[PDB]
């Protein structure tokens, strides 16, 4: 991620849209930023696609 | 992919990654008879 | 199976519990305002409803599709539909099944018939 | 490189659907054009619906109505499946007049005759009432562009009549699917299969064209600047 | 890695020294005031299967 | 003989997933990851 | 309605941004994917179609004083790419050679008319004391991935043909950041990355591109064979 925000980028509806969902399934962590909803995700070994 | 299928990317026959090389082996056996020797000669009739 | 399955599960939340009632619970002006303004979300718990069962008055089941087009709800929620010839609480989800079943089988109707209209499909 | 250009068929119906049918194309494509079209389809297309519905007596799409069979709640879905077309150039909002009376049948077409304006789908149930029954309605009207749920804009025409959900997408379903045909020594040759499901407003011919010329214009912008 | 030195399919040096000439075809080292040895490099032979 | 992949050729994880292969796909399908670099292998779950 | 504000960022040849801003719902995918579609596949590139070194017969052969073999002189070769300048140029060939004790890499090809080896180093090859080479490389105007066992090469004998590798667009992705402008919020910003090996420029591509998908929409023009069962 270090490579994409410094890009200039940082994640997009397609993603969030993801994590969106992502919770209501209870993998993510309720309450926090798209971004980490994305780390926590991410680090469940898994990521949008 | 099916019960126990898989899919593939042609990216990896493009970067030509799953490839394998493999030797046939092929043999042959001139034996001596009653109707005559058999040769073996670059020299064989009706071949163009 | 995984895929109808899925489609037809239908979901449930639980950041709102004193929801639903028989006498609507102060109003449905506010029931759902209390929505936008956060707290109990769409599906979840209650004795006679869900914010959805109120946000989403579909008609045909088209709508109740063509609103998963956009990101309103995603099939398994559970939704108010009219289908045929009554209202009904079902999902996206599980109407399309029906759809599905019905159109390639001929007659829409019939089809509802078998079908077990209301829980996860499966083997 | 080569192949040859496709063969565009089309079974039509009349007013709704159209089996419109592309052959030849080289694998993928199948895909990209469809997929993007329909998001287009369903997305971003000219067409007209109900925006509000005042009802003489009762307010709340959840109250009771006397003289009336039906209630509130119906007369919506009733009145979404209704479809109107403008035939004045740049009118984009129109009000309509609905009159009811004792025991009848009320029917799309039985709304103010006015000229300008026409109902396309004459028959609808809508409702039907008793012995003496009251049903004026200002049904307001609007000139939209996809799918605005009524819990975004807010109309306010009047006090005591109620938004609704405007389906004004004549647009009302697209699926497709892309089959491979053959054509020579080769078999894996994209064949794609559309079907748009219309209204009797747009018909799903031009529910593409339009499509196309959108998603057309729309790539003029990657030009050069 | 060890599998692959016990194996024997692989070519490794008795006594550390230093490469001199080096091809697909061979490989010849100067191990340490020990001569020169020169083990060629089987291409590609057939196996059994 | 060079062979690469050719659909319906074996293979499989140490792990005990023996799975061949039906649909070698463009790299234009093979649903890639959000910075662009796509997939190689689709491996279904269900054989889990 | 708005109109579209087109975001012209590229700098060397290979990368390249465009971003259009203001742009209605939903379509932020409807256009990042064809083209990212036609991008990554029908974009005219360029190769090695063929090669032919000293006294070789076949492409699994060996060389003295190579460490390599055909294959690994191959699939260094399938790679690498030559910015062809000209248009007329459907095709011609290049050529390499060496001598006593150097290493390999692409900056060794003998340059000519209209040619630039885009990328130098790519380290083609290694060598020590006597060392022959020589390479009579032949590369193409084609499209796409096209295998070694489907095209064959008629240049001479032993001239074992190579497997193409056109498309010169080796990665893209896109964005859809939510966007700032006038009206209401929950609009598209569309933005393509898109690399590119030397070949051509990202922005190129890009205009070829857009072209293409245009193409194929015309084709939606007047249909036949119509009426449906009733």
């Amino acid at each position: 991620f270090g490579k994409r925000q410094g890009e200039g980028f940082g994640v997009d509806k397609r993603e969030k849209e993801v994590l969106a969902r992502a919770e209501k399934l209870g993998l993510v962590s309720p309450g926090k930023s798209p971004e980490e909803q994305l780390k926590e995700l991410f680090d469940l070994g898994k990521v949008v696609l | 992919n099916f019960e126990d299928a898989i899919v593939i990317s042609e990216e990896l026959l493009k970067r030509d990654f799953y490839t394998s090389i493999h030797i046939e082996r092929y043999e042959i056996e001139a034996r001596d008879t009653k109707l005559g020797p058999e040769r073996i000669t670059r020299d064989i009739p009706h071949l163009s | 199976i995984l895929g109808l399955y899925y489609i037809t599960q239908v979901r449930k939340e639980k950041k709102g519990a004193g929801m639903a009632f028989a006498t609507p619970e102060e109003a449905l002006a506010a029931y759902e305002r209390g929505e936008v303004a956060l707290n109990a979300p769409i599906v979840v718990a209650g004795r006679e409803t869900s914010v959805g069962r109120l946000k989403f008055v579909f008609a045909n089941p088209d709508e109740a599709l063509l609103a998963v087009a956009h990101g309103l709800l995603d099939l398994q929620d559970v939704v108010t539909v009219r289908y045929l010839g009554r209202r009904l609480e079902t999902s996206p989800g599980r109407i399309l099944f029906a759809r599905i079943v019905g159109e390639a089988v001929g007659d829409e109707k019939v089809a509802q018939e078998l079908i077990q209209m209301d829980v996860p499909q499966e083997k | 490189s080569k192949l040859k250009a496709p063969v565009f068929t089309a079974t039509t119906q009349g007013d709704h659907y159209g089996e419109f049918v592309l052959e030849p194309l080289e694998r993928g494509f199948g895909v990209t054009l469809g997929n993007p079209l329909r998001r287009i389809l369903l997305s971003s297309i000219p067409g007209t619906a109900v925006t509000s519905v005042y009802i003489e007596d009762v307010l709340h799409e959840f109250s009771t109505i006397p003289g009336v069979k039906e209630d509130v709640v119906e007369i919506i879905l009733n009145l979404k499946e209704l479809v109107v077309r403008f035939l004045d150039p740049k009118m984009a909002s129109t009000t309509l007049i609905l009159r009811a009376e004792g025991p009848k049948e009320v029917r799309a077409g039985d709304f103010t005759p006015s000229a300008d304006v026409e109902i396309m789908n004459p028959d609808l149930h809508i409702a039907t009432l008793e012995e003496g029954g009251k049903l004026y309605m200002e049904v307001r009207v609007d000139r939209g562009v996809g799918y605005v749920p009524a819990e975004r804009h807010g109309i306010k025409d009047r006090i005591n009549a109620i938004p609704v959900d405007a389906i004004f997408s004549p647009v009302r379903r697209v699926a497709f699917q892309v089959e491979d045909t053959r054509l020579g020594q080769r078999t894996d040759l994209d064949k794609l299969t559309l079907r748009i499901w219309t209204d009797g407003s747009v018909t799903p011919l031009e529910a593409l064209n339009q499509a196309v010329a959108i998603l057309k214009e729309h790539l003029n912008y990657f030009a050069n600047p | 890695e060890r599998v692959v030195r016990d194996s024997l399919a692989a070519l490794y040096a008795e006594e550390d020294g230093e490469v001199v000439k080096v091809d697909g075809t061979r490989i010849a080292v100067r191990y340490e005031d020990g001569r020169l040895v020169e083990h060629p490099l089987r291409r590609y032979a057939r196996s059994n299967q | 003989q060079k062979r690469k992949l050719q659909v319906g050729d074996k293979l499989a994880n140490r792990h005990g997933n023996k799975g061949v292969v039906a649909k070698i796909l463009p790299v234009e399908d093979m649903p890639h990851l959000p910075d662009g670099t796509p997939v190689d292998v689709i491996l279904n779950p269900l054989g889990v």
